[PDB]
RNA sequence: GGAAGGGCACCACCAGGAGUGGAGCCUGCGGCUUAAUUUGACCAACACGGGGAAACUUACCAGGUCCAGACAUAGUAAGGAUUGACAGACUGAGAGCUCUUUCUUGAUUCUAUGGGUGGUGGUGCAUGGCCGUUCUUAGUUGGUGGAGCGAUUUGUCUGGUUAAUUCCGUUAACGAACGAGACCUCAGCCUGCUAACUAGCUAUGCGGAGGUAUCCCUUCGCGGCCAGCUUCUUAGAGGGACUACGGCCUUUUAGGCCGCGGAAGUUUGAGGCAAUAACAGGUCUGUGAUGCCCUUAGAUGUUCUGGGCCGCACGCGCGCUACACUGAUGUAUUCAACGAGUUUAUAGCCUUGGCCGACAGGCCCGGGUAAUCUUUGAAAUUUCAUCGUGAUGGGGAUAGAUCAUUGCAAUUGUUGGUCUUCAACGAGGAAUUCCUAGUAAGCGCGAGUCAUCAGCUCGCGUUGACUACGUCCCUGCCCUUUGUACACACCG
């Protein structure tokens, strides 16, 4: 058979060598601190993240977004 | 305590339904009851008319099937634990045996 | 596939939504009585199900 | 809550299924058939077997886990449908132990001359009163073809043959085909009903001794 | 194929208690008629077994019929972590 | 064998009926066209693949997804192999299909090598099974004997007879085994048997109507499980026909013609089943039947969207509607059978009754898992009027407008209503099909397909004929004799 488009590849997760790390902050004295915001979700639970958006914050696991302006 | 006892009975076997048939009117009358029956419904012919070849070549010829079922219909005016145990009798395989009220 | 997509289309009549219960072939398919047997299935069985050849 | 038309044909579908079951299970332990048998909260399913050893297997492990699985797949109402094994009484006047016999022998490498042969003589010495074997496919070329095997008594017309003859087909997958072979044996009149029909063949007519 | 470990487990659960499973071939079944996990999961995972053994297999009239055997009862008893005293209820 | 003899067949004829072939349309095939218009089949293909395709079916075409690639080894990898996803863009598309933005999940996967799996993918000229045909005719083959050096032959036949290699007999054959027959199913008779509140009849009691209206007569409606019964209906067991009897012909046989009686005297009628040996006949597109070959992740796997299978200068096959008065239309009138029917969810299948509406249809009470309800269940036909020989009130092709139902979706009209338009067709050339009695033909009804569609198939009943009951002239079949330079067997 012949193929007129180039073939399409399918998407690959983007590897990111430390993604937690980059989520808490500590200080001298030991304190932690969060960079990012907890989804409110019961079900989620405390520890799950929410992505930093240019726009908006977006959870992984339920999907729930939150826009600010 | 007297009841007018349905019994409904069903087989593809006409001799089998008609032994049990005969078997319960006897097992009625040992007992002096009353039995009214058995009432021969109409034979139920299901027919299936399928064509012979797997396929669609040659002279189209056709299967008549056909399955035969008989019912019987028997009433007794007794009680439920008498036509209970008139019905516990030995029933041969192929016949469906169903006890009502009215 | 994506589920909303992936056998998305409704089947709920139609030659596509029944097949034989023996061989699963969807065509030819004898209804009657609710056998849901293919003729070519039923031809093979009748004689298990208990279809006599009188005439 | 169905009609009795409905009853019945799923009746026979199920009895079908659970033939096709069975023989597709226990091709290689022997199934010479299956009865059903329905009593009141209680159903019974017999097996007829050439080796119930392997259809129980070992302290009925075997047997159970097909219990179970029939009841499983049939709905059955636990502890309602119970599965027993008979010994089939005559094993050379059953067409489909038989055939799987002649089956075995063949896979086995057995020459096919020589196991039609032995399955003719032993269905003849089992007290048949005919046999006929079949044996149709691409036998030593590349050209399929027919062996007829025949000793004894025969009919192939009219009501008695569905009574006075018992036959069955089987497939058997050779390395370069598939190898088609029909046995097809007849019975002998049985007083007693066990072991033939309980009917004398239309065109027979006996007198009786004077005194 | 990619399994859930709670239908998994569920699936191995189910299999070492009865000892023996049937299922229809719908792939797109919802849910299969004795467990909760989609027939094509249930499916997959038995002809997994299958595969390495662990597993008799039957198929007629458009159905699959699962018979547990020794390997498959060590191998679910080690995964499961049951007692060994613990067997299918087939025996 | 365009050689002889004997016999047989409405897939042959004769004597005839209906016809087909001519017209419109439905449907299948070829051709053409097309992205595709998927494909098998050429007496024994062509309303066949139960093949009436909007989606599916689908195998074709234009595109987009997904793995439903087990298992083993190696690589990567918890400092994460890999899954899913909000928003924007992209896309036919609320397919994270892909990209941007980055969150979640955790060894279930990803990568490579072997090995699998699936395929309505090729091969029916590799196969199994099944079916059709040779072939609806009566034919076919051992054992022991006889003949021949042998292939072979007799049995299995001169003759008579039968539907029959069915019998009577003749006989180097005697005994046998299949086919035929017997057999089984349906229908035809039983005032005899058994039994019927899921079938009926009779009389009675009551009530309505009519007639002299009390009593009497006619006709309707309802109850009697302690009114009786089984003629009518149902279904089990049995009886019945065996050419039984009479007259003729025939070998004192097998048998044949006619005839009374009888329900039945063609094997009582119609079917089912059906031998040996074969076809390179059909089917790999019925099968988780199957060998080999091809493909197997940018798939010939699977799924989604849309289109197509239906495309129209043309030829052919099976059919439906007609050409009219033995008729069309509008009233009135009233006689079948084989069958089929639900998940009860507000309700799914058959649908009674009531209401709404011109129809199509809609709403509300309900019955039936059934001799219990639909089923109180057709048309042709009968009867009275209009039409008046005019392609006319015959014919209903084509087309416009519009309204309902099924379906997720009706456009290339799915189907069904109302009005309107009113084509060929005035009985059909050469050729050619089926048919001998409740048959042909006409008429309608049930089922299969079915969410909705039957001009098709399988059955059912209703009205109901003409002609013949003979032959080998044509087309073929069986046996014998005979010729052959045929054996791939005269399509030699
Ligand atoms: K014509
Ligand atoms: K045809
Ligand atoms: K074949
Ligand atoms: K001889
Ligand atoms: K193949
Ligand atoms: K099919
Ligand atoms: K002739
Ligand atoms: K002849
Ligand atoms: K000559
Ligand atoms: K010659
Ligand atoms: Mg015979
Ligand atoms: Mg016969
Ligand atoms: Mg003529
Ligand atoms: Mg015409
Ligand atoms: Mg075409
Ligand atoms: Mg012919
Ligand atoms: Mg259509
Ligand atoms: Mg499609
Ligand atoms: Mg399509
Ligand atoms: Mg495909
Ligand atoms: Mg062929
Ligand atoms: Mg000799
Ligand atoms: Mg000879
Ligand atoms: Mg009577
Ligand atoms: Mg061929
Ligand atoms: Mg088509
Ligand atoms: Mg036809
Ligand atoms: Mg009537
Ligand atoms: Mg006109
Ligand atoms: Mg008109
Ligand atoms: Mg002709
Ligand atoms: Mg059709
Ligand atoms: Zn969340
Ligand atoms: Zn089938």
């Amino acid at each position: 058979k012949t193929y007129t488009k180039p073939k399409k590849i399918k998407h690959k997760k983007k590897k990111v060598k430390l993604a937690v790390l980059q989520f808490y902050k500590v200080d001298d004295s030991g304190k932690v601190q969060r960079l990012r915001k907890e989804c409110p979700n019961a079900e989620c639970g405390a520890g799950t993240f929410m992505a930093n958006h240019f726009d908006r914050h977006y959870c992984g696991k339920c999907g729930l977004t939150y826009v600010y302006q | 305590q007297i009841h007018k006892i349905r019994i409904t009975l069903s087989s593809k076997n006409v001799k089998n339904l008609e032994k049990v048939c005969a078997d319960l009117v006897r097992g009625a009358k040992d007992k002096r009851l009353r039995v009214k029956g058995p009432v021969r419904m109409p034979t139920k012919v299901l027919n299936i008319t399928t064509r012979k070849s797997p396929c669609g070549e040659g002279t189209n010829t056709w299967d008549r099937f056909e399955l035969r079922v008989h019912k019987r219909v028997i009433d007794l005016f007794s009680s439920a634990d008498v036509v209970k145990q008139i019905t516990s009798i030995t029933i041969e395989p192929g016949v469906e045996v169903e006890v009502t009220i009215a | 596939g994506h589920s909303n997509i992936w056998n998305a289309h409704p089947k709920n009549y139609g030659p596509g939504s029944r097949t034989c219960r023996v061989c699963g072939n969807p065509h030819a398919i004898i209804r009657k009585y609710g056998l849901m047997c293919c003729r070519q299935c039923f031809r093979s069985n009748a004689k298990e199900i208990g279809f006599i050849k009188y005439r | 809550q169905i009609s009795k038309k409905r009853k019945f044909v799923a009746d026979g579908v199920f009895f079908a299924e659970l033939n096709e079951v069975l023989t597709r299970e226990l091709a290689e332990d022997g199934y010479s058939g299956v009865e059903v048998r329905v009593t009141p909260v209680r159903t019974e399913i017999i097996i007829r077997a050439t080796r119930t050893q392997n259809v129980l297997g070992e302290k009925g492990r075997r047997i159970r886990e097909l219990t179970s699985v029939v009841q499983k797949r049939f709905k059955f109402k636990e502890n309602s449908v119970e599965l027993y094994a008979e010994k089939v009484n005559n094993r050379g006047l059953c067409a489909v132990a038989q055939a799987e016999s002649l089956r075995y022998k063949l896979l086995g490498g057995l020459a096919v001359r020589r196991a039609c042969y032995g399955v003719l003589r032993f269905i003849m010495e089992s007290g048949a009163k005919g046999c006929e074997v079949i044996v149709s496919g691409k036998l030593r070329a590349q050209r399929a073809k027919s062996m007829k095997f025949k000793d004894g008594y025969m009919i192939s017309s009219g009501q008695p043959v569905k009574e006075y003859i018992d036959s069955a087909v089987r497939h058997i997958l050779m390395r370069q085909g598939v190898l088609g072979i029909k046995v097809k044996i007849m019975l002998d009149w049985d007083p007693k009903g066990k072991q033939g029909p309980t009917t004398p063949l239309p065109d027979l007519v006996t007198i009786h001794s004077p005194k | 194929m990619i399994i859930s470990e709670k239908n998994r487990r569920e699936i191995s659960k189910y299999l070492f208690q009865e000892g023996v499973c049937y299922a229809k071939k719908d792939y797109n079944l919802a849910k299969h008629p004795l467990i909760d996990v989609p027939n094509l999961q249930v499916i997959k995972l038995m002809q997994s077994f299958k595969s390495k053994e662990y597993v008799r297999e039957t198929f007629a009239w458009m159905h699959y019929y699962w018979y547990l055997t020794n390997d498959g009862i060590e191998f679910l008893r080690t995964y499961l972590n049951l007692p060994s005293e613990i067997v299918p209820a087939t025996l």
